[PDB]
């Protein structure tokens, strides 16, 4: 609790985006993903104890080596309200990464003698 | 006033939908000119 | 106090107020008072409704009726008894109101549906043949190309007539379609049962046997009576072009205008997926198999379930078979898909392996899109991003955590992703304030108390989403009762404001209501495209 979880989410969420996809085409659709990965190949493969490399290479001096059961509850964490979670934690994609970037919704509310809020009121 | 609990996405001005409004407006200006108005 | 947050209004009329306020800016006000007794009411005949709207006499009544039959808002329906005396009987129909209720995305889907010819002929001529369909109703063709002088351009209108009505829209009228759901079903339930003579009893009915079969056979020949048939179309004389027959009239049907507007909220869970080229071959997939896809749910199971618990069973089952065996959809080969070729065949392969329940189920090599195992992703990946949306992400966190598991426990989700009484528990009461979380108790005494008592969380489907479809229709009805508003304001205006076919504060008036009265369309479009998806199955 409470900012270091989310500081640990934030880097094995770009650890998992990372190892997926390739970073150089993630900022603008300039054939996307190239293309996306040049007519995809049947690598579908994840980390499976790489993203425990990824945590042992870069830590914090505290009693975090948790692993086993604080791993899963950080993959629950990322599948209990988000993202692919196919076939024991494949590839995982789905609308993050143009999140991290439902879209494009500036400019709310009107302060006027109209609408917004009118909604989700008692009823 | 009462309501304070917050607002739904589907409110800007940065619509391009303008089309469909005058579509509408121009379907109830033909409906409201047609001879079934039977009106109060 | 001095009410002005709309309270007066508030709780007294959903379900209703919107069908009385889409027919009240359309067809006067009259038309209002006979639609809000059939609603409120049901079965009423001709004397019931006179003296039931107390103001009005048969010869009101019945006109009205006959304003509402054109725009096809009153299902007929005659009835008998054992001793005679044949009258009419009169039902609310919604598919009419739902023709009032969209009204503009009809003349909006039309017009980005053609080919090569753009912005030459798809201005003028079809968005005033679609609109003349849409507002007189049952339209003919020799009573209609009468009003233009000195048709020159009279094969103009053919071309685009044999089009449109040769792969959907138009359809011939409701010589079907005013009778009931019910009745059509209960006549054919009983001329198969009593048309049955006398026979040994085996296990003393045996005719609930044959009339569980046939009839559902010439039932489906009747669903078989508003679809493409060749009796209107490809009539071939002799030195002259291909036309349909131009006698009978004709209308539109709303049954694949909804499964061509399902298939927009697909293209979104595509580009939700994927971002530009698969989604746009998907899109293109999906667009080539429009007009043959099985549809919004039949009238099998709209009504008469006789509590059989196979039938319950084996509808959903039949259906798979009406999905496996088409006469053309199943066929999405990669030739068929690029011709309106590895490359695009390793993408649907992406589609296939994609996971989540579109394109699926191919064996020997060619390609199809389910539809069944698909209604529940696309009905939930929708309501779980309007929690997320406007309630907050911490909120579709706590909802979607109880969808993890079946029934997680309170001391399960304080260890996952967030400690304990601190926000879980407001937020936890708020989504039971929107029918998300349905509380369950277990006592520890002899009356079921509360201080002795431990509690049971499961999100029960089915409670979810008919109470937010109640809500996106009450929205609906605010929508256009706050359009009403501005025409008090402007009955002294909008009628003056005719004869010119400075005064400026009349600028900062007139101009300056318009767009205020064009944003609630832009904004009732939007609440069309998020209601659709939880009246499609």
């Amino acid at each position: 609790d409470i900012e270091f979880i989310n500081s640990l989410l934030t880097i094995v969420w770009r650890f998992i985006s990372e190892n997926t996809f390739p970073n150089g085409f993630k900022n603008f659709e300039n054939g996307p993903k190239k293309n996306v990965f040049y007519a995809p190949n049947v690598k579908n493969y994840s980390t499976t104890q790489e993203i425990l490399e990824f945590i042992t290479a870069a830590q914090v001096a505290n009693v975090e080596l948790t692993p086993s059961n604080i791993r899963s509850l950080c993959e629950v964490l990322v599948y209990d309200d988000k993202l692919e979670k196919v076939t024991h934690d494949c590839y995982r994609v789905t609308l993050e990464s143009i999140l991290q970037m439902f879209n494009y919704f500036k400019m709310f509310p009107a302060s006027k003698h109209d609408k917004e809020v009118v909604y989700f009121d008692e009823w | 006033e009462f309501p304070s609990i917050p607002l739904p996405i589907n409110g800007p001005i940065t619509n391009k939908e303008r089309s469909l409004a005058v579509k509408y407006i121009n379907f109830g200006k033909t409906v409201k000119d047609g001879p079934f108005y039977t009106g109060s | 106090v001095m009410t002005i947050s709309s309270l007066e209004q508030r709780t007294l009329n959903p379900d209703l107020f919107l069908y009385k306020e889409l027919v009240k800016a359309h067809l006067g006000e009259r038309a209002a008072s006979v639609i809000g007794m059939l609603v409120a009411l049901g079965r009423l005949s001709v004397r019931e409704l006179v003296e039931k709207i107390d103001g009005m006499d048969v010869d009101s009544v019945k006109t009205t009726l006959v304003s509402l039959t054109q725009l096809r808002c009153v299902k007929y329906l005659q009835e008998t008894a054992i001793s005679g005396k044949k009258t009419t009987y009169y039902y609310y129909n919604e598919e009419g109101i739902h023709i009032l209720l969209y009204s503009g995305l009809i003349i909006d889907e039309i017009i980005t549906q053609m080919r090569v010819n753009d912005e030459e002929e798809h201005k003028q001529l079809v968005a005033e043949i679609v609109q003349n369909v849409i507002s007189l109703g049952s339209l003919t063709v020799e009573d209609y190309l009468s009003s233009v002088t000195s048709d020159s351009m009279k094969y103009t209108i053919s071309s685009l007539f044999v089009q449109l009505c040769e792969m959907g829209y138009l359809i011939q009228i409701s010589k079907l379609h005013y009778t009931p759901i019910e009745d059509l079903w209960q006549f054919l339930y009983e001329k198969h049962y009593k048309n049955i003579p006398r026979n040994s009893p085996l296990s003393d009915l045996k005719k609930r046997s044959q009339a569980k079969m046939n009839a559902k056979t010439d039932f489906a020949k009747i669903i078989n009576k508003p679809n493409e048939l060749s009796q209107i179309l490809t009539v071939d004389p002799k030195t002259s072009l291909r036309i349909v027959k131009p006698t009978v009239s004709l209308t539109i049907n709303l049954d694949r205008f909804m499964k061509g507007r399902r298939s927009k909220q697909l293209i979104n869970l595509a580009k939700t997926r994927v971002g530009s080229v698969t989604a746009q071959v998907y899109k293109i997939a999906l667009r080539l198999t429009e007009q043959k896809s099985p549809k919004i749910r039949d009238p099998l199971t709209q009504t008469g379930l006789l509590q059989d618990l196979e039938e319950a069973k084996s509808f959903q089952d039949e259906a798979e078979l009406v999905e496996e065996k088409t006469p053309g959809l199943t066929f999405n080969a990669i030739d068929l898909a690029r011709h309106l070729a590895s490359l695009i065949n390793s993408h649907l392969k992406i589609l296939a392996s994609s996971n989540f329940p579109f394109l699926n189920e191919t064996k020997p090599g060619v390609y199809y899109v389910p539809y069944s195992k698909l209604m529940p992703v696309l009905k939930s990946s929708v309501y779980e991003y309007v929690i997320a949306s406007t309630l907050g992400p911490s909120a579709m966190r706590l909802s979607r955590c109880i969808r993890d598991n079946k029934l997680v426990s309170e001391k399960i989700i304080n260890s996952t992703a967030l400690m304990k009484e601190k926000d879980i528990r407001s937020t936890l009461a708020s989504l039971i304030r929107y029918n998300s979380v349905e509380i369950q108790e277990v006592p520890r005494t002899a009356d079921r108390s509360a201080s002795r008592a431990v509690f049971l969380f499961r999100c029960k489907e089915t409670h979810s989403y008919n109470f937010m479809r109640q809500n996106l229709e009450w929205n609906m009805a605010n929508l256009l009762f706050k359009k009403e508003k501005l025409k008090q304001e402007n009955s002294t205006l909008l009628k003056k404001a005719n004869r010119d076919d400075l005064l400026p504060s009349e600028l900062n008036q007139l101009k300056m209501v318009n767009e205020r009265e064009l944003n609630v369309f832009a904004r009732l479009s939007r609440l069309l495209s998020l209601w659709e998806v939880f009246q499609m199955a």
